[PDB]
RNA sequence: UUGGCACCUCGAUGUCGGCUCAUCGCAUCCUGGGGCUGUAGUCGGUCCCAAGGGUUGGGCUGUUCGCCCAUUAAAGCGGUAC
RNA sequence: AUACGUUAAGUGGAAAAGGAUGUGGAGUUGCUUAGACAACCAGGAUGUUGGCUUAGAAGCAGCCACCAUUUAAAGAGUGCGU
RNA sequence: GUCUUGGAGGUAGAGCACUGAUUGGACUAGGGGCCCCUACCGGGUUACCGAAUUCAGUCAAACUCCGAAUGCCAAUGACUU
């Protein structure tokens, strides 16, 4: 069918203020979010009505009218509650630890590797052998995830190394 | 390797090839086939080569129709040397092709297996070529 | 792997175009191809 | 849509004899159960467990048009046809409690179907 | 490169090897960064980006070629009137 | 300058076999509110792995045209496989 | 020079009537090979070679039953030079 119909609602602590040059901000329970969105490519909201208007039909068009009400949707999704994304390690030994606010960890290297975070993405480690990210923003927190598990990427003949929370990872055998 | 059993002359004039085909232009012993679409020469060879790689795709249920035959020769003269004194020796066959031709046809098998083995057969030869199924109304 | 020819091998193989340019991806690595 | 409307009407000839009738939730159904019950129902009544699984809402709302203003609530749901086409399910509601209590299929949505305008509390 | 043609030069455009001095291209020999692997690891194979710098001393032959000895991270291929 | 179309590559301002959900026209044509294609919930067997050979080959050692019934479909296996 | 009219000639193209080349079917005594038994008869085949012959289908600078446009040679009139 088609993306760019579907009507966003607004749930009473969401307080969304539209703004000029589709600068729109947002409130909730969780914090703030905004961001500035293409100009031409019409929006306005009702309460639990987001009328994203389409001008006429053409590529760009078609291509905008889908992706700014997605992004939308995270946006309020975010703002009620916001994402996170937990992170294994499978290691033999590796393991990982928390320290003031930043990161550590103890991969089969030669010595210590660290990651700090920026504001509003909060790391935790509940289990010395799990981390899970947390933030408002989804595409942050994906980053930030992409991030940690670029530093060791899974092994083929033995999982091993960072990865993601529950993913298929292939399996070759040496000898 | 197809070539004639006897020739009155042996070196001839290679002559131009504007124009459509003369005749030969519609499968008519088979159902379908590949058309040529730009005149050029075929090299026996070529031929044959297509021929076996098409027969061996083919579970050989059907049959092939080589339409064409080389029968025209061409000379070349050996290596390294001046120019002038003489025409050079007789080389091989070809056998002209101008646009409208069908090369091959074939008829035994379904229609989209034939279509998989002209399409393989195609790519052996110098030309570009177009799919053509037997024309029903005759 | 790079090559002129690019068009899929398996079932599941996939085309797309990014920068320009044809890319066909799929689970088996070994199917990775871009062209040119 | 051809025999569309040919199967809508043709249902009327075989839901118009009975009186009762009776519905099966339609997903979470392994064909091995399902042809388990195709069997159960081979020895307890052949085929007429109705297993016409190729029907659209429409099939029930124009097969309504005489009576069972009930699908509405069935149609847009969970469906696998059945009918009672012998006596008052004294027999076949225990039978599908057995059959559906914990066995091949769920209960779940299943309400039976009509015997009168009721549609439950049948024994 | 081996050739084909004979457009300039016959009131003169002096050959091949070596020495001194170099400079450019990259279709990369080394070092830098990667994909795939019939990549366990240490070695590899193949392909992609990359021209910054580096890229040997002898024996035998007039020799370029070539073979051999001993090392090196490596002992690159070509143009500039070979 | 006027009017209507096309291209996003600096094509314009260098080349082919071949490859491609680029894009504009012209068509041909199937399915479809009796509801299409997605996506999500379901399932995908019975003398039946049947007369099978290599340990089950119980999905593909590979011979049966490894068929016919229970229906709603199940190919007694699409592929992954094992 | 142009308009009108009359000629000679075998190119482009086309075609298979002649001469060569050539594809696929029909049909073959003559069987080649298998054989039945063939020592020899006679017979299925002949995988015919089935030779022609026939049915369709493609080619030609030194093939032609056909055959232009142009060009060439004249005429008697006209209009220009
Ligand atoms: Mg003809
Ligand atoms: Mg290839
Ligand atoms: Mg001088
Ligand atoms: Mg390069
Ligand atoms: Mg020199
Ligand atoms: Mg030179
Ligand atoms: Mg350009
Ligand atoms: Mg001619
Ligand atoms: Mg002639
Ligand atoms: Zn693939």
């Amino acid at each position: 069918s088609r993306v760019g119909k579907k009507l966003l609602e607004i749930p009473s602590d969401v307080t969304v203020t539209l703004n000029d040059n589709n600068t729109v901000a947002v409130k909730g329970p969780k914090g703030e979010l905004t961001r500035t969105f293409h100009p031409d490519m019409e929006i306005k909201v009702e309460d639990n009505v987001l009328t994203v208007a389409r001008p006429s039909d053409q590529k760009e068009h078609r291509a905008l009218h889908g992706t700014t009400r997605s992004l939308l949707g995270n946006m309020v999704e975010g703002v009620s509650k916001g994402f996170e994304r937990g992170l294994e390690l499978v290691g033999v030994g590796y393991r990982a630890s928390k320290s003031g606010n930043k990161l550590v960890l103890n991969v089969g290297y030669s010595h210590p590797v660290e990651i700090v975070p920026e504001e509003g993405i909060e790391i935790e480690v509940p289990s010395q052998t799990k981390v899970v990210v947390k933030g408002t923003d989804k595409e942050r927190v994906g980053a930030i995830a992409a991030n940690i598990r670029a530093v060791r990427s899974p092994e083929p003949y033995k999982g091993k190394g960072i990865r993601y929370e529950g993913e298929v990872v292939r399996r070759k055998e040496g000898k | 390797m197809l070539l004639p059993k006897r020739v009155k002359y042996r070196r001839e004039h290679r002559g131009k090839m504007r124009g459509r085909a003369k005749g030969g232009t519609e499968v008519h012993f088979g159902e379908f086939g590949i058309q040529a679409l730009e005149a050029s020469w075929i090299t026996n060879r070529q031929i044959e080569a297509a021929r076996i790689a098409m027969t061996r795709y083919m579970k050989r249920g059907g049959k092939v129709w080589i339409k064409i035959f080389p029968s025209k020769p061409y000379t070349a003269k050996p290596l390294e040397v001046r120019m002038g004194s003489g025409k050079g020796a007789p080389e091989g066959w070809v056998a002209v092709v101008k646009p409208g031709k069908v090369l091959f046809e074939i008829s035994g098998v379904s229609e989209e297996v034939a279509r998989e083995a002209l399409r393989l057969a195609s790519h052996k030869l110098p030309i570009k070529t177009k799919f053509v199924k037997r024309e029903e109304i005759g | 792997k790079v090559r002129p020819s690019v068009k899929p091998i398996c079932e599941k193989c996939k085309v797309i175009r990014r920068k320009g340019k044809v890319m066909v991806i799929c689970e088996n690595p070994k199917h990775k191809q871009k062209q040119g | 849509a051809i025999e569309t409307k040919k199967v809508v009407v043709e249902e009327i000839a075989s839901k118009l004899k009975e009186s009762k009738s009776t519905i099966i939730v339609d997903y979470r159904g392994l064909n091995v159960s399902e042809v388990t019950e195709l069997r159960k129902q081979l020895r307890e009544a052949n085929v007429e467990f109705k297993v016409y699984k190729n029907t659209m809402t429409r099939r029930a709302v124009e097969q309504a048009e005489l009576n069972g203003l009930n699908d509405f609530l069935t149609g847009p749901n969970a469906i696998a046809f059945s009918t009672e086409d012998v006596v008052a399910p004294a027999k076949v509601l225990n039978d599908f409690a057995k059959n559906h209590e914990a066995l091949e299929i769920k209960a779940g949505v299943i309400e039976g179907k009509v015997s009168t305008v009721e549609e439950v509390k049948a024994l």
